[PDB]
DNA sequence: GCTTGACAAAAGTGTTAAATTGTGCTATACT
DNA sequence: AGCACAATTTAACACTTTTGTCAAGC
């Protein structure tokens, strides 16, 4: 009754309708003339809103792009699965967020077919809303998704968030290869730009170089057979290392 | 005394690892970065970061040089940046570089 | 929380009695021949009057509002079914889906002429569903159904193996309780177990992850990928040094440098000759090769 | 391109989501539990991925370096190297919209100042709680009033 | 357990080395889905080319030729019109159709 | 240097049986 | 659970052609 004058929704497609009739500049007109005007918690208010008003207006943004409608899949790469010995499989935890998201979008999708009372088809959309809200930021609203053991799954965001995340990764320093370590002494007749190395270390860092140096004199048929001198200590490379090093 | 020229690597993160066996590999930490970046060495201090922890592309390219006698190739962007983009864009993020 | 107010929407709709759902399935079957109907029509042309099509599509739309009706009506009943099997595997809402997905096929199926309460054949399709889900959509690595009903069969054998016994049974033992072998019971062992998480910290502090200790079994070592081109280009040198003709003979036989080989003839083929024109000159170039000369330089590369 | 000047970023349209996947997964299939292969278009599927071993196909019809950039007719899987299963990302075509939930969530949520709703109004919304009016035809509503 | 427990991938390496020069010669075709999109695909030269393709885009595309095989061997999905011819009989449902029929052409 | 002859082991090729995997179904009442 | 049945994939076996082999000779 009166329906037919008006237009009324639910959820994610009527905030996209929503934002379908929305005209940008006529509302930072509009809201360059509240601040113009008026005063009080009704002007910073309105330079609030402003904000990112004029935030969507200036660039070539479109705020189209805050209703998903195809979610974007991670290369199979970055959440690796891989079987430790014993037939036992290790994986991430984003291939559960992604099968939950898969299900449940096929389960509307077939639901749809046959035709059902509005009463499941909102739940499943609420479900489907939730599991890709679990996706993109696990326990943001609601509790989180938890896997074997009561504990939150980690979610895309905990990719970048955290001591764990890509932004957070060269700066926290990381062990290096060509390196070693070892205990001092005193060197009292060695010169200012010297010390002293322990043959053992030096024939252990230097490998490749000693490896290549002791083939052009021919001490090894082949790189091979020269790692593997090498890796016996035969006599004969230690007159190349004094060479390299 | 311990010392690595090149051992095994984790699976996971391909920073090296070493056990009983296995030599280990020298961690790197933050304040020496500092220092590294305190005596302005650029090129010292991105081949610490990247051909020597990660970027297994580069790991074996300088290997093969170093090897075969040529010369080490110059340290160009490593392959754990176009991972970042796909993180982000996996976040309906479009990073562009300009 | 979702589930409550699932609970709440589902709460509002009005129970049904004895005979109540009598009538819907008399609706809801008049309704469909209705529909049935309506192509005989439109092959049969002949629009009848205003009323005479008005009345029947009115009794269809009353047959999709009975069907509706009792779908909602029976959710109540679904869900009261689906809240028992939780914590293993699956989410409440998606039982609750999957139950109400099967109370539509126990709906599409019910008859009201055997006069039975809707509920008693309604309750078969409601579980059924819900464990066809749970076998289905449970496990991250999917394992067929007959495969699941093996399993679920040998778990309940060995808890209750263990509660008489009182201690873990042996694979032989329920093996020969199984009606199977050792080795097939074994294998369904193996199948049983879950794939392990690859986040949560290793037992303590707390920083590092289970990921930073697995050491590849097949990494790419760098002395193979520098020494495999090497071997090539020492393949190259050695078989520079034959005939002209030998050379092309043993590639194009062990296909080096196109990449896939021949047989006997096929070389020939381009060389005009036979099996035997082609497998002497590649035996004798062979027994060539094994000369030390030739094999000092490779015999390392092996 | 070792060449950078700034790294700019922006929200993704629709439309580009769908312009760099090599495909849209359907099955939540990760691998066959028997013989550990990937699946047919569910997650790990080599066809829309890439392929799991160096220069090989799903099928097998080819398996050496001779055979780069094709694809094989019978299982579509691309030859190449396979480390290009670290560089491609498929897509989801959702059965209805979603969300981000970056913005909705937040402090100050997004939409909230770009429609002017309140927070605890639009979660009622987008959670399938209460409904909303899209659009008023003023004009019949004025006439036939 | 803090240890080393070695795992293993799904796939396999090869250390063959990349070559841009004397490879197996290859052919494009191009399939269209059904809203008008163009694909490429290549294929080996000595090919069996398919008629329809699963394209980039998700859904079945045809060729750009005219071959027009066939659209057929299509199964109708078990509605609820053949579960109710199932368990009825015609009979019944027309005299029904009747009974209910006076009750709305009576009110 | 090169062919013919007989000749045997290997690989297709086609067919048929086994197992394998997916789908439908079960009617006291239970909300 | 459990069963009943259909569709699909894997294996097993006969048989025929191909591919490698040796003896001989010219
Ligand atoms: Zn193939």
């Amino acid at each position: 009754r009166y329906g037919e004058y008006f237009t009324g929704a639910m959820g994610a497609e009527s905030i996209q309708k929503l934002i379908e009739n929305f005209d940008i500049d006529a509302e930072a007109e509009s809201l360059r003339d509240v601040i113009r005007n008026g005063k009080g918690q009704k002007k910073l208010r309105a330079l609030k809103r402003l904000k990112v008003v004029a935030a969507f207006q200036q660039s070539g943004n479109s705020p189209m792009g805050m209703v998903l409608d195809a979610v974007p899949v991670i290369p199979p790469e970055l959440r690796p699965m891989v079987q430790l010995d014993g037939g036992r499989f290790a994986t991430s935890d984003l291939n559960d967020l992604y099968r939950r998201v898969i299900n449940r979008n096929n389960r509307l999708k077939r639901l749809i077919d046959l035709g059902a009372p509005e009463i499941i088809v909102n739940n499943e959309k609420r479900m489907l809303q939730e599991s890709v809200d679990a996706l993109f930021d696990n326990g943001r609203r609601g509790r989180p998704v938890t896997g074997p053991g009561n504990r939150p799954l980690k979610s895309l965001s905990d990719l970048l968030k955290g001591k764990q995340g890509r932004f957070r990764q060269n700066l926290l320093g990381k062990r290096v290869d060509y390196s070693g370590r070892s205990v001092i002494v005193v060197g009292p007749q060695l010169k200012l730009h010297q010390c002293g190395l322990p043959k053992l270390m030096a024939l252990e860092l230097f490998k490749p170089f000693v490896m290549k140096r002791l083939v052009d004199l021919n001490h090894a048929q082949n790189i091979k057979s020269a790692k593997r001198m090498v890796e016996r200590q035969r006599p004969q490379v230690w007159d190349v290392l004094e060479e390299v090093i | 005394i311990h010392a690595r020229s090149t051992g095994p690597y984790s699976m996971i993160t391909q920073q090296p690892l070493g056990g009983k066996a296995q030599f280990g590999g020298q961690r790197f930490g933050e304040m020496e970065c500092w220092a590294m970046q305190a005596y302005g060495a650029a090129y010292t201090l991105q081949e610490l970061l990247t051909i020597k922890s990660d970027d297994t592309v580069g790991r074996v390219k300088v290997y093969e040089a170093i090897v075969k006698g040529e010369n080490i190739p110059e340290p160009g962007i490593p392959e754990s940046f176009k991972v970042l983009l796909k993180e982000l864009q996996s976040l309906c993020l479009n990073v562009e570089v300009l | 929380d979702s589930v409550r107010a699932y609970l709440k929407q589902i709460g509002k709709v009005a129970l049904l009695n004895a005979e109540e759902e009598v009538e819907l399935a008399k609706r809801i079957e008049a309704g469909l021949y209705a529909t049935q109907l309506m192509t005989e029509l439109s092959e049969r042309g002949e629009k009848l009057p205003a009323a005479q099509r008005r009345d029947m599509m009115w009794i269809c739309r009353d047959g999709d509002r009975a069907k509706n009706h009792l779908l909602e009506a029976n959710l109540r009943l679904v869900v009261s079914l689906a809240k028992r099997y939780t914590g293993r595997g699956m989410a409440f809402l998606d039982l609750i889906q999957e139950g109400n997905l099967g109370l539509i096929r126990a709906v599409e199926k019910f008859d009201y002429t055997k006069g039975y309460k809707f509920s008693t054949y309604a309750t078969w399709w409601i579980r059924q569903a819900i464990t066809r889900a749970m076998a289905d959509q449970a496990r991250t690595i999917r394992i067929p159904v007959h495969m699941v009903e093996v399993i679920n069969k040998l778990g309940r054998i060995q808890r209750e193996l263990l509660q008489d016994l009182g201690r873990e049974p042996t694979p032989e033992e329920l093996a020969k309780e199984m009606d199977i072998t050792p080795e097939k019971v074994l294998e369904i062992q193996q199948y049983a177990r879950e794939p392990i998480s690859l986040d949560q910290t290793i037992g303590d502090e707390g920083d590092s992850q289970l990921g930073d200790f697995i050491e590849d079994s097949e990494a790419v070592v760098a002395v193979d990928a520098v020494s495999f081109t090497l071997l090539q280009d020492q393949l190259q040198s050695v078989l520079d040094t034959l005939s002209e003709r030998e050379a092309g003979v043993v590639r194009l036989r062990f296909g080096l440098t196109d990449g896939q080989p021949r047989t006997l003839d096929e070389i020939g083929q381009v060389y005009g000759v036979t099996r035997e024109r082609i497998r002497q000159i590649e035996s004798k170039t062979m027994s060539k090769l094994r000369h030390p000369s030739r094999s000092q330089v490779l015999r390392d590369y092996l | 391109v070792n060449f950078f000047d700034e790294l700019r970023i922006g929200l993704a349209t629709a439309e580009d989501i769908r312009q760099w996947s090599y495909g849209e997964v359907k099955k939540p299939e990760t691998i066959n539990y028997r013989t550990l292969k990937p699946e047919k278009d569910g997650l790990f599927c080599e066809k829309i991925f890439g392929p799991t071993r160096d220069w090989e196909c799903y099928c097998g019809k080819y398996k050496r370096v001779r055979f780069k950039g094709i694809i094989c007719e019978r299982c579509g899987v691309e030859v190449t190297r396979a480390k290009v299963r670290r560089e491609r990302m498929g897509h989801i075509e959702l059965a209805a919209p979603v969300t981000h939930i970056w913005y909705f969530k937040g402090v100050p949520s997004r939409l909230g100042y770009l429609l002017d709703l309140a927070p605890k109004d639009l979660e009622k919304i987008i959670y399938f709680a209460a409904y909303v009016i899209t659009s008023v035809d003023e004009e019949m509503r004025h006439n036939e009033l | 357990a803090d240890r080393v427990l070695r795992g293993s991938r799904l796939g396999a390496v090869s250390y063959e080395t990349d070559r841009n020069h004397d490879l197996a010669p290859r052919q494009i075709a191009r399939y269209r889905t059904d809203n008008g999109e163009e694909f490429e695909v290549p294929f080996a030269d000595d090919a069996e080319i398919p008629g329809t393709w699963l394209c980039r885009n998700g859904m079945e595309g045809t060729l750009i030729e005219g071959d027009l095989p066939e659209p057929k061997k299509v199964k109708p999905p078990r509605t609820h019109w053949d579960m109710l011819l199932e368990r009825r009989s015609i009979e019944e449902l027309e005299e029904l159709l009747k009974e209910r029929l006076e009750l709305i052409r009576s009110r």
